[PDB]
């Protein structure tokens, strides 16, 4: 609910909404237009009887009922399909704890064992570590 | 450059060269960026100064 | 303008396929 930023003394008629459209609205379609709705068979372009403006106001005052308050509505649309991920959740990090058996989930690789300091010569682009037989051996700390 | 499953990848490496132009000495080549382009790359063109 | 001369690439243009460190 937004009764503080969409309301004030002496009233406010800033917002608008449409009740008279030639047809229904396709999902995710914007219909920004000021076209007078036709009534009967007149080509009337104006305001008055049988000649209605397409959009009306959402006049807001700090004193209404609950069903008339200026609710702030935000809808989040997502695409959960087979496509490269670009926006996603806050992956959480923890401490390290060296020289101790521990389950590790470094940046998506999961395994078990003991981790400690090393003297690799890791190239800056390098992220993983392996051996002759393709087994994850050394992991660079993503936060250190 | 390549566009395997999208994910445009660019690998760059700068060598001061020798008196020749295209040398024969080996020069490893390191990645620089990889971003999810996901478009049908078919044609290629360069820009001049 | 430009030319279309052809030259031999020799041994050239090998990049790191992955980011996994190796040695020896
Ligand atoms: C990780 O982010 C924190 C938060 O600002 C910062 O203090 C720290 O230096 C960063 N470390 C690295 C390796 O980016
Ligand atoms: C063009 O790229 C899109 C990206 O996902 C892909 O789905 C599509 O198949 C590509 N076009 C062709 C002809 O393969
Ligand atoms: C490829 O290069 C070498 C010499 O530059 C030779 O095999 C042949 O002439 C070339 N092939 C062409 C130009 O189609």
């Amino acid at each position: 609910n937004s009764n503080k930023l969409d309301s004030k003394h002496s009233g406010n008629y800033d917002y608008w909404y449409r009740l008279f459209r030639k047809s229904k609205l396709k999902p995710f379609e914007r219909d920004i237009s000021t076209e007078i709705y036709q009534a009967g068979n007149k080509p009337c372009k104006g305001k008055g009887p049988n000649c209605y403006f397409p959009l009306q106001s959402y006049g807001f005052r700090p004193t209404y009922g609950v069903g008339h308050q200026p609710y702030r509505v935000v809808v989040l649309s997502f695409e959960l399909l087979h496509a490269p991920a670009t926006v996603c959740g806050p992956k959480k990090s923890t401490n390290l704890v060296k020289n101790k058996c521990v389950n590790f989930n470094f940046n998506g690789l999961t395994g078990t064992g003991v981790l400690t300091k090393s003297n690799k010569k890791f190239l800056p682009f390098q992220q993983f570590g392996r051996d002759i037989v393709d087994t994850t051996d050394a992991v660079r700390d993503p936060q250190t | 450059f390549k566009n395997i499953d999208g994910y445009f990848k660019i690998y760059s490496k700068h060598t001061p060269i020798i008196g020749r132009d295209f040398p024969q000495g080996f020069s490893a080549l390191e990645p620089l960026v990889d971003l999810p382009i996901g478009i049908n790359i078919t044609r290629f063109q360069t820009l001049l100064a | 303008t430009t030319t279309q001369s052809y030259t031999n690439s020799f041994t050239r243009g090998v990049y790191y396929p992955d980011k996994v460190f190796r040695s020896s």
